[PDB]
């Protein structure tokens, strides 16, 4: 009967997601033209749920 | 805007954003005159019919 939160999810939103670079497999990375990564929670801000 | 720095004239409306947010062609990437930065605690972007982003 512990209930222990075991961390939250990370969530990831560039100012241009155009200028993501393709990967494989549906993944892309952050580049020049993408801006920087920015970290931040979800449901906060301008981030989703 | 031009690099040379002169401004350029176009009927295409494909835009996009840059690392900066600024609004840019999604072709050469050249900036919209105004330049118009979205901020990154934007949700969502609507722009008037008289312009006003």
């Amino acid at each position: 009967g512990e209930n222990v939160t075991l961390g939250r999810v990370a969530l990831v939103r560039v100012p241009n997601e155009q200028g993501l670079d393709k990967k494989g497999g549906t993944q892309w990375d952050s580049t020049q033209f993408s801006g920087d990564k920015i970290w931040g929670e979800s449901n906060k801000g301008s981030f989703g749920t | 805007t031009l690099p040379d720095g002169n401004i350029g004239y176009t009927r295409n409306g494909q835009f996009t954003l840059n690392g900066e947010g600024t609004l840019v062609t999604s072709g050469s990437g050249y900036p919209v005159e105004p330049e118009i930065v979205i901020p990154e605690d934007a949700i969502s972007i609507t722009v008037g019919t008289d312009g006003e982003v």
